[PDB]
């Protein structure tokens, strides 16, 4: 970096020179994907603990997937 | 001041293309079961697209052996840790990532670490077809190129979940790039009302680029990074490196130098990558000062500079602004301002743009035909009318034609 | 280009209204006690007005019971599980929604989901006083709708949180909509600064609406989703059907079209529903290209168009833009560009905005004003001055009324 | 969707028609509300385990109503 | 409008310039050395500047006594519970942080209560060399100081962690603003284009500053809190005051208006801090109603408003823009529409902006240049050209110098 | 707050007073500091069930510093 700087007087402007580029020109798609299970209700009575806790982690689970469902059939927005 | 002229493009074009492939039926089984038990394949497609693919969360499987290692002696009991933190935080991610797509109406930027993880983004940089130089690049710099990466949510199905994502390609790179900062120039004569301005318009980023120059007029648009501008071309003109003439001698027959007319003598700065341009007009109190030690220089009328090296701050009427610090020289290049080189009497009013040779055409117009039609009128005070057509024949005098009576 | 003919409204006026009206002592409690212990009143207040009302979260007991199923035989010991999750996470909304409002001062938007949940969000919807199109419409398209509310911090007091929500009513529906997309049109004759260029000005979207039609100047105040275009009727202005005779005829007598002038002959690309505009000028290489098989079409200087039947990409100068792969079918409509109907000599210089008409009628002024003071000056080389109001009555002779002596 | 463009060569401009409105025209407000407790200190020695982390997830709920507490009496800006 | 009258700045300059100095080596070492166990000193550095430090989270520690605290009996166990509680959550915060600079590459506004803490904020706030008038405004409006604040990424080394964070000083406190509001006024005659407009372009908050006027044309870098406006002098011009006489007679001598001319007459409002200003035109429906009752004012052709007492919605053509509700008494000031006072037919078309001054000299240029050469050609139909130079004395006769034979 | 407003009919424009200034005029900067520490991965073979939740917020920890890290060594933008 020899960051430099020139002020023109008759123009009252001025140029900052010395840098580099790195320029957007295209672009890499690539699809990403996540692989996910369905389930049934088919749970429990219970419990002692540890089965608790992991259900929710798991009704959280299903409303996230039921959101992206409602995302539901047309072109997202630029 | 120039973004007017840029055209528009469509951000994520290339992205819902390749979604609207994933659509047709028999496209995402062959995602699906192209990626097995391979977690990063290359599928194509019935139009035959080259779909890099990429599976980066199994959880159908991780739910199916625990579904199972738990469907059986619960209900109902408990089981132990390290099954629910290895999950509890995968489906963690999952929400996020649903979190984004549900606020953003299914596409995001910058592209999250949820969404694409360090890890993830790193090999992706480099199976890609780029040459080292900017597999360096992009890898030091990932929060920007997250900045200028898109996501795009695509499909959900009984099972598969995908969305695509837009990474940059920085086909140029290592180029000498240069920023313009502009000020209004003004004359700064008495009588609040005579003045008159001109602003090069021309402001903004400026990169070298394949035998021409891409120009930038929002200059925010380009984020620098010590010295590394990080630009996007669809936010750019292409223009003949001519237009750096404008720069070098802004008369220059080269290029047609673009400027913007007004009266309006309001003062202000910009504060530039290693100081700053001040424009004090009128009463203004404009002034510089260095920390330590406060004012160190003050302003007259007109426009004038000041670098960084001792300077902390500037201010301009009740503005307040710090300057760059950064590390550089600055040159001060002597010179007569232009605004002094043109009638005031025939300077344009405003012109929204123009450029230097259209000004000067409007003026030859406004001199020219001014003069013209003036020494035009310096032949009054005589010339003289149609005597009757009914047959007479007087002989001029008098600033009338009397009934004449002396030497006929 | 033309936003700053928008007005001015001041979208959370409703909500914050609202809002004020639950600061008067009485209102709180009678909204708290109409909610006794149903779950959505519909309470009026003191000017009584209606406000549907809605408690989505008791905490007040669930905490008043785990105070007392807690401040028992704890102090202390271990209790279960149960009910921590059950709060755990009540509470985590509350966070949620908390961070929201403290970082955008007390208003947000979109609207999220702890704010509102579907379940919530789907309920109001249902009960709205709005047909059945529009229910569907709301519920086939929530994060849109999301994306268009507001959410007010409003009361926090003893133990009532109060804040108001603003929802999109959508009272117009299914109308036909569309969009206009313009680039400039110049001449493309040699000598760099010789060319003039127009440009159409009214670009946007279009919808039609009561009779009349409803124009966004900002393109990016609607957002497309398939084939509906979501837009806010505060950006836009209702203007005649006529202005759609603007794209069967710019010349048309019942609707004057907009345009600007200039002499800035640069090159760009606009990037439409189902193609690109290419406005090629200069030096400029602009191509198309299709993505499998590179370079298809070269564009020569002038203003035209591909469809994306086979085109993936369009450069201009140093800018790729791709095209969007929506299906559809294009129609290049042929015809002389106007700009070749213009006498460069007296064409406006700039002209921020004008009309067609408007521009014809300076050119008018232009052309008249010249050629009358110039059959004015077609009576030059035979005028003749004063001879002396001292008596004298010479005789018209030589260029000049001389000391005669020959006729007389 | 039939959606459909027509390019203007005289005028270098392009319609594409085909599409649907869905305007914002007005706006249903509605007041939404959340109950709330105030408690004392009035807490516990202890403990075991599961009244550790019931106390903590209530510090946060103090923590959260202490902010909007201190947004605090002014109009919300647009 | 006027927006671009703006000069520009570099709003994290200062924060940056701290940042460039935390590395020198020495520098960190010596935060670090001075915060040996204090939480809050006020380092010193090489060029010797004045730090403000401050340590808000020890991690080294509280892991290195349960590094120890847990390499020893582990492995391997159960330990108990405390001492994940007070980890869990103050890493949290480290990853909030943390998240915060990944997605905005370093620099981050608002300013997160994780990136400082209610707490942490007030006591910096505390210690200020400011008065306590500020003091307390800081205090009651934290939210809105978050708003003004940027954190800026600074260093990670061997274990320190700094970022800087730039912090709103409120110089000028309780001084009077006030907003102007503005829309088009135009002849409402009647053949559709015969029409003329202005619209004064000097709209935008204003504030009582030092002697001088600081003016905001964009009015939304402005935030109002009931009755208080925060805005930032970086984007604002210093006026004379003389500038409020703008709105007492708009065409004084003491200073001259901005205003902006044209002939597009199209229809909208401005909703005001306690009314609308309407702005109707052509065949637009204008109206104004209160909720209850509906309808109860509509609008003639020309410029109007309505107060907030009794109206709760206006609209013009197919936007209904709520007015907002706040209390405060209104005053409608009667006068003649000044666009009445000009001759259409010198009238300027369009000019992008000028002043109530500049437009009258240009009428005068037009007035003038017209009538001169005007009677000029008022005294045509009587003037006479040159006899030969071949000697020939004829006497002016006939609309011809005829071969004579009578008189002579 | 005596908030008051005057409609200007000769000239379409109205002025709302009765407002008080805040304006930012300067700024505060200070240094904000974290102490970490860094660790190598000295575990355990185990566990019961609570070092197991320790050591993943501490894989969590080490995830954080890394990114920090690769926010690497370059000006960031305004």
């Amino acid at each position: 970096q020899n960051i430099t700087e020139e002020f023109y007087q008759s123009t009252c402007s001025a140029v900052s020179k010395g840098y580099l580029s790195a320029l957007r020109t295209g672009w890499y798609t690539s699809v990403i994907t996540i692989e996910l299970s369905n389930i049934k209700e088919n749970k429990c009575n219970g419990t002692d603990a540890k089965v608790k806790l992991i259900k929710q982690e798991l009704d959280k689970y299903k409303n996230a997937v039921t959101e992206l469902q409602l995302l539901m059939q047309s072109t997202p927005a630029t | 001041f120039l973004g007017f002229l840029l055209g528009v493009g469509s951000a994520i074009a290339s992205g819902v293309a390749v979604c609207k492939v994933l659509h047709l039926e028999g496209e995402v089984n062959k995602i699906k079961s192209a990626l097995l038990s391979t977690n990063k394949a290359v599928v194509s497609l019935s139009n035959g697209v080259s779909v890099l693919t990429f599976k980066v969360l199994d959880l159908k499987n991780y739910i199916d052996k625990q579904l199972l290692p738990i469907l059986n002696k619960q209900s109902c009991s408990i089981s132990n840790i390290e099954t629910v933190i290895e999950f509890q935080q995968k489906n963690n991610r999952l929400l996020e990532i649903t979190r984004e797509f549900s606020v953003n109406a299914g596409v995001t930027t910058p592209v999250s670490t949820y969404m694409l993880t360090n890890s993830e983004l790193l090999s992706l940089i480099n199976d890609m077809p780029i040459t080292n130089d900017q597999k360096k690049l992009m890898s030091n710099n990932v929060q920007i190129v997250r900045q200028q990466s898109y996501s795009i949510m695509c499909i959900i199905k009984e099972e598969v979940l995908a969305y695509v994502v837009q990474l940059p390609l920085y086909g140029v790179i290592d180029t000498p790039c240069w920023k313009l900062h502009t000020s209004p120039l003004c004359t700064t004569n008495t009588k609040e009302g005579s003045n008159i301005c001109l602003t090069r318009t021309d402001r903004g980023w400026y990169c070298d680029n394949a035998g021409s120059v891409s120009f930038f007029p929002q200059a925010e648009t380009c984020k620098v990074q010590s010295n590394r501008v990080f630009c996007d071309t669809m936010n750019s003109l292409t223009l003949p490196s001519e237009v750096n003439l404008c720069n070098v001698d802004i008369f220059n027959p080269k290029y047609d130098c673009k400027i913007m007319t007004s009266k309006t003598d309001v003062s202000s700065s910009v504060i530039t990558s290693l100081g700053a341009i001040v424009s004090c007009y009128g009463k203004t109190k404009c002034t510089a000062s260095n920390k330590n030690r406060g004012i160190i220089k003050t302003f007259s009328n007109g426009c004038d500079y000041v670098s960084n090296k001792g300077v902390d701050t500037v201010s301009v009427g009740n503005t307040l602004y710090y300057v760059n610090k950064q590390e550089g020289k600055s040159l001060y290049v002597k010179g007569e301002p232009i605004i002094n080189f043109y009638d005031p009497l025939v300077f344009p009013s405003h012109q929204w743009h123009a450029s230097i040779s259209q000004v000067n055409e409007k003026i030859n117009q406004s001199l020219a035909f001014i003069r013209k039609s003036d020494e035009l009128l310096s032949a009054i005070g005589g010339y003289i009318p149609e005597a009757p057509r009914d047959g007479q024949a007087y002989v001029r005098k008098d600033g009338e034609w009397v009934l004449l009576s002396t030497f006929l």
